[PDB]
């Protein structure tokens, strides 16, 4: 009941594919001769939030590296 | 057999506490150990290797009779023999405060120490005394600490020399 | 509107008075002195900074570790030599780095000025800090090492031997047991101040000419926090220096708080460096100098001049002392080999004649010896020979200090060889220096450690290891080793053919 | 130099090439786990486990160590390093306890990092939105500046009441654990003065000065109770297991719970202030942390130990009744702050169902695990009495 | 292998002896600075400028290029690759802009990364702590699910207002702080549904799908006109400077800040709501970061451009007031919903107070630096029309 609770990025990116809504100028600026499918889905499951955790992480190993041992 | 951890001396006091079941018994097999085998004054080092971890087993007896025994406010003031923790202390520390030497004070502490150690006196009791007792104790021999010569200073621990060799 | 906010000085500016009088507001620790309330601290911290400076430090370190170094392969393109000695360096710094965490807490809690207070806290997280930073060296050169035996279990398997129990005196009951003041001093105005702050950045050099870059990237890290414990040793001896008392204890607490530490680093540490080494990088004669005579002794030791500190009394004899030391000790250290948690080696061609360039006569005596081992087998498993033989045929008994735990060879030794023996209600206590005997014949309750020859006695040498599973994975062969090769390794059932059978020394007074 | 003059043995070629000769075939152990024989809590052992078990030389007299023999220096007067002696707890092993959230150094500055860094942009962007306009200036220069001012010496009084479980603690996981909740306690604490130091910066008229909720702590009337108990649990208490028990699964359990998410967690957000609950989301969530850790110690360990089960639980039921009382002392003194309220603010309906709230979740978490008979109905009405 | 088969030229004797060898004896060049010849904005160069400008490779026909020739290819009909053609604002240099804040993508991530593990950490103690108890039921299920949901949508759409600058836009230090300003509204959006996500799992029977806030959206009357103007700034405006400036310098400076922070931000507290104050939080403190660097970009650089500021501000002029009818229009549109509301819950008084509020801040932010004439009483008379 009070357990700890939370949210991952899979569970809001779930319902990621409503946030687009219809109108007569929702269309692309730019000029082509193909047209995207409406439904496209996308592998990853991600949100902004989660996007900067894993990047930020890989980051730290980095500058960690070349900022300390290799340097030394 | 034979051990450093685990060994037949261990385990014939395994089963000789285990035997135990009464507070009053415990509590004076305690008191009885803690004079025949800890601290230099101890009336044998016979079990040298052993009593430290022997005496816990003991504690263990005399701590959970002693819970089944008192009754609140009684396990929080009262030592495992009736007496009344708080005038124990408050007597052993009157009695540190009236010493004449180092000599005298530190009998009074290591005494203490062999009679009210948990789960005898209340442990908050007992590191109070053990905060007011060290602190006398520490006050007379700190004090002109080098003076006394190595050959004076034996004769007053009164030990017995077997072998001095220095180039 | 422009942004705002609030950073650690401005806060930390009325930390000082969070505390407020009242009748049991006081410390539950004994003491002589008197730590006054008005004291104040060098640094302004407060939690959350604090975490965040430290946090900084930990991406380096980790980052590099995981990293490019174990790109590299660091863990294992190191010496054998080293691989070993840092299994002994790190853990026992380790167990340093522990008790110093429930030392400023008994400190934080004798403190009466909450600024002085917020120093010992802040120490108690560090040294919490630097016990899980030794920790992660040990379990890194474990993981991908040479020879991860002893690295994984330095915290059982360092109980066999005797080098433990000294390492337990000076940075463990020499941190905790006692006047809080005394404790201060020993870990903190000597025991960081002279011994751990210059050792920290001594052994990644050593370790960094011997190929370990693991050790330097983790030390030099731990390193930038020593500055802090510092400055609470020397705020420690100005909360103080008021007292009427101070005059009447401070010198001795401080002179017993030196030797206490010396006694041990002395033959210790120049031992690991110059026999745990391949290349070396400086002779530990002039490095001891350096450190304790001129750096501490001389510098340090002057700023607390005008509080009443004395330079310690027992200083000259120190360095009396301190000339063989180190190269007394791995006699009894490698006789003893399989007592250890790591291989040991002899001194090889090029060693040796770097000892006896530095140590002018070191050949005619160690060298001399150690060839005789060598050429009768100690290397050799089917020799049948281990060097304690050796000491019992020639009859040169080895003690065990009952204050120090330091192991000394009064016959044999080129250095110190004096030895005092006495007789207590039924027990026999060894001792090898005034300074020793003075601290048990006035607190004799304060030191009744057990010695291994105590201990082990009438016991034979291979079940002790057995019992205290001193062998590695395939539960056959020893963890120690009296050679760093690769084969021809000693196993449990070629100790247990020598039958060897430990005996308490001091019964042959008897 | 460009090249340095210090030669590397991973770097320099003849260095390494006698480094290289020297090294053997493989590894001369396959076994290259730090910590294997460490009985692990979980599936596969933890770097949290790895990194802290057995740091300490507990030898075989203090459950569970795995050294032997006695220490090697003592207090003057025989006192051990450490000992059973120091608290009236027994166990069949101090390094049984483990922290739910496996806080090693490491993770646990990481958090508090993150946490000092967004206050930071969070102040930062609520002083340039000046949304401080939006805040009661009673409720500010009054409840704020003394009330909830004058609530960090109880916490900084907490925070001082570990520091001798920082000294006597029988293990390594325990020891961290201890420390970590002291030092949140005394992170709170600066908190609560960083919130007036910031209204000092941009309110005009604020004075960041303690003097005021300094003066409220010490010869006021709402917290008298409450800080006789501090100074009861910091100052009269020497066992650090009486210490940490009475201080979070009672005394901060009851009141603090009650005064932090009950009086100003509740009643801040009716004043227009979202300052001060910026940081009690902070001590809230320290304070969820810590629960899990008393748990598993005081009742998964000791409170159920196989073998104390019994001893432990009478100990810890008759530490609990011991301060229930001066705790209740507490709250009751703590009502007469409903009357200082402008009218309207709250009624006695409300302060009811909350004080409800907080004691039945002191019961499920802390008092019915060692089977402490509490009565919801009574303590509801001990407490009420006191509103003026 | 222990060694492994690959050979490293750093630790590999023969390969490294080989390298040291052809070494020269010191720099060839002591100008080891990267980036020297870029100017400071402030003291000393920073990591941000040196590692972020003249990353474009403009040419010097378009402001401040340091290359030459035209594109190699270009579309199909010959529109260039990056031109003076995609915006009516014009400038000495593009590259002159300076985010106040110094943001790259490394510090940008970190602190993003920050804000979301203390979110999980905070959740977790706000449903352990029970918080969710004080919470009123129809503040939650009406106002929170239904209308601050649907606000996900307008942030949702501003996201997409960026989509054309991303491609556009003229330099590497604007294309940089345009990308950061639109994804800090995903950021925010999904923020939004990731607090109705929550409150489905602590909350039984509140349906997180997003059926119910999209239809408030798309056919709702209080959220009318704020979805005409975000769908005619992202779709209609094709100009990537008018894009950015309209967005942040009008549309969300008036209508967002008021429904953020003078309706939500104000009123969630009275509903004993600490939960979506805490996301509102993160959505100022990202708002206020934004315009630090939209003020340096149409302020700074190109309001007060030394050869263009003039007709600059006539053409910033001219969107303001082509962006605040339909702004004003929002704002009407919204006034609506205040009659939803439960009875006293606020008052014609405070709500005229908190609009003067967020036009004194646009008329003293933003408004008064390119001269454009305001009138506040008749913006606040205007949008009080549509108050029922
Ligand atoms: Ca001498
Ligand atoms: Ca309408
Ligand atoms: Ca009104
Ligand atoms: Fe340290
Ligand atoms: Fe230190
Ligand atoms: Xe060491
Ligand atoms: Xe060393
Ligand atoms: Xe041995
Ligand atoms: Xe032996
Ligand atoms: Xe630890």
């Amino acid at each position: 009941n009070r357990a700890p609770t939370s949210v991952n990025a899979q569970e809001v990116h779930r319902w990621l594919q409503s946030f687009n809504w219809d109108f007569k100028n929702n269309r692309t600026k730019y000029a082509t001769k193909y047209k995207m499918a409406n439904e496209t889905k996308e592998q990853f499951k991600l949100i902004a939030k989660e996007y900067a955790r894993m990047e930020a992480v890989k980051d730290e190993r980095q500058f960690g590296s070349l900022q300390d041992a290799l340097t030394r | 057999k034979l051990g450093i951890h685990s060994n037949d001396t261990r385990d014939a006091w395994v089963n000789k506490i285990a035997q135990l079941n009464t507070l009053e018994k415990a509590a004076e097999m305690l008191k009885q150990f803690r004079m025949d085998h800890t601290t230099p004054f101890r009336n044998s080092y016979e079990l040298d290797n052993d009593y430290l971890w022997i005496e816990a087993k003991l504690e263990e007896k005399v701590a959970v009779l002693k819970a089944r025994a008192f009754n609140e406010v009684d396990f929080r003031h009262k030592t495992a023999f009736g007496e009344d923790a708080k005038s124990v202390l408050d007597g052993t520390v009157a009695k540190m405060n009236a010493a004449k030497d180092k000599w005298e004070a530190e009998k009074i502490h290591i005494g203490f120490r062999q009679a009210y150690k948990p789960p005898i006196m209340p442990v908050n009791y007992f590191l109070d005394g053990e905060r007011q007792l060290g602190t006398r104790l520490m006050e007379l021999r700190n004090l002109n600490y080098y003076d006394t010569p190595l050959e004076e200073l034996r004769k007053q621990r009164g030990v017995r020399v077997v072998h001095l060799q220095s180039p | 509107r422009a942004p705002t906010s609030v950073n650690a000085q401005e806060v930390h500016r009325w930390l000082q008075s969070f505390n407020w009088d009242f009748k049991n507001n006081r410390t539950k620790y004994a003491t002589k002195y008197k730590m006054a309330n008005e004291t104040k601290e060098q640094f302004k911290l407060i939690a959350k900074e604090y975490a965040r400076m430290e946090a900084v430090k930990d991406e380096r370190q980790f980052g590099s570790l995981q990293d490019a170094l174990t790109r590299l392969n660091a863990g294992v393109r190191v010496h054998p030599k080293w691989n070993e000695t840092m299994k002994v360096v790190s853990n026992f710094l380790e167990v340093g780095e522990y008790n110093a965490i429930a030392a400023t807490g008994m400190l934080w809690d004798s403190a009466q000025a909450a600024e002085q207070k917020n120093g010992y806290l802040a120490q108690v997280l560090d040294e919490i800090r630097h016990t899980h930073q030794c920790a992660y060296v040990n379990y890194y050169f474990a993981k991908n090492g040479q020879d991860p035996a002893g690295h994984n279990d330095a915290r059982r398997t360092r109980t066999i031997g005797p080098l433990w129990k000294g390492m337990k005196r000076v940075f463990s009951d020499g941190f905790i047991s006692g006047d809080a003041v005394e404790c201060s001093l020993n870990l903190q105005l000597v025991g960081e101040a002279c011994f751990t702050n210059p050792l920290i950045v001594a052994v990644t050099e050593w370790a960094a000419a011997n190929g370990d870059e693991i050790t330097p990237t983790v030390f030099l890290s731990i390193e930038t926090d020593e500055l802090r414990h510092m400055a609470n040793g020397y705020q420690t001896v100005v909360s103080i220096a008021n007292d009427p008392a101070s005059a009447k204890y401070l010198n001795t607490d401080l002179n017993n708080a030196f030797w206490t530490q010396q006694k041990y680093f002395t033959p210790v540490l120049g031992m690991l460096f110059e026999y745990g080494s391949k290349f070396k990088v400086e002779p530990w004669v002039k490095t001891w100098d350096r450190w304790v005579y001129e750096d501490w002794g001389g510098i340090w030791i002057g700023r607390l001049g005008k509080y009443g500190v004395e330079s310690p009394r027992s200083l000259k004899d120190a360095k009396q002392d301190a000339y063989w030391a180190h190269h007394d000790l791995y006699l009894l250290a490698y006789a003893l080999w399989p007592t250890g948690f790591f291989r040991l080696a002899l001194p090889d061609q090029e060693e040796m004649e770097w000892f006896e360039a530095n140590y002018p006569g070191w050949y005619d005596h160690y060298g001399k010896i150690y060839e005789e081992w060598r050429a009768r087998g100690c290397e050799d498993p089917s020799s049948g020979f281990i060097p304690l033989m050796w000491f019992i045929e020639n009859n040169h008994p080895i003690y065990i200090d009952r204050v120090s735990q330091v192991p000394f060879c009064p016959s044999l030794a080129k250095g110190a060889s004096t030895l005092r023996v006495h007789e207590y209600n039924g027990e026999m206590h060894t001792f090898s220096d005034q300074w020793g005997e003075r601290m048990w014949l006035a607190e004799p309750e304060r030191y009744e450690c057990q010695n291994i020859f105590e201990q082990y006695e009438g016991r034979e040498l291979s079940e002790v290891i057995a019992e205290l599973h001193g062998l590695r994975s395939d539960g056959k062969t020893l963890i120690a080793q009296p050679h760093v090769r690769g084969d021809k390794l000693w196993t449990l059932d070629d100790i247990k053919r020598l039958n060897c059978v430990f005996k308490n020394p001091v019964k042959a007074f008897n | 130099s460009m090249l340095g003059e210090r030669r590397r043995g991973l770097t320099d070629p003849e260095m390494a090439a006698v480094i290289l000769k020297a090294l053997p075939e493989a590894p001369l152990d396959g076994n290259n786990k730090m910590g294997y024989f460490v009985t692990p809590r979980w599936k596969r052992l933890t770097e949290y486990e790895a990194l802290t078990v057995y740091a300490q030389p507990n030898a075989d007299w203090i459950a569970g160590g795995l050294d032997w023999g006695d220490w090697t220096q003592k207090f003057h007067g025989g006192r051990p390093s450490w000992g059973n002696e120091t608290t009236e707890l027994r166990t069949v092993d101090w390094f049984k306890h483990r922290d739910p959230l496996r806080r090693w150094h490491a993770p646990y500055v990481k958090d508090k990092a993150e946490e000092w860094r967004y206050t930071d942009r969070f102040l930062q962007g609520y002083s340039a939105d000046g949304q401080i306009r939006a805040m009661n200036p009673t409720w500010r220069d009054e409840f704020i500046n003394r009330y909830w001012g004058a609530f960090l010496f109880n916490e900084y009084g907490l925070f001082n009441a570990h520091s001798q479980g920082a000294r006597e603690a029988l293990s390594d996981v325990t020891r961290v654990s201890l420390a970590f909740w002291g030092f949140d306690k005394i992170d709170i604490a600066q908190m609560i003065q960083l919130e007036r130091g910031f209204l000092a910066k941009i309110v005009p008229g604020f004075d960041e000065s303690t003097a005021v909720p300094k003066a409220e702590w010490t010869n006021g009337e709402v917290y008298k109770s409450a800080r006789l108990a501090v100074e009861g649990l910091w100052q009269e208490v020497f066992d650090w297991n009486e210490s940490a028990f009475s201080v979070h699964a009672v005394y901060d359990a009851l009141f603090g719970q009650f005064v932090r998410r009950e009086f100003f967690q509740r009643l801040a957000p009716r004043f227009g202030d979202n300052l001060t609950p910026f940081f009690i989301n902070q001590a809230q969530t320290y304070f969820q942390i810590a629960k899990q850790g008393v748990q598993d110690l005081y009742y998964n360990c000791l409170g159920d130990d196989p073998e104390f089960s019994d001893y432990n639980r009478t100990v810890m039921r008759n530490w609990t009744g011991k301060w229930l009382e001066p705790t209740i002392a507490a709250l009751r003194d703590f009502m007469g702050l409903f009357a200082k309220l402008p009218a309207g603010t709250t009624d006695k309906e409300e302060i009811t169902a909350s004080l409800y709230r907080v004691v039945d979740d002191w019961i499920e978490d802390y008092a019915s695990r060692i089977d402490f008979k509490a009565d919801r109905d009574q303590i509801v009405k001990a407490v009420l009495a006191g509103l003026k």
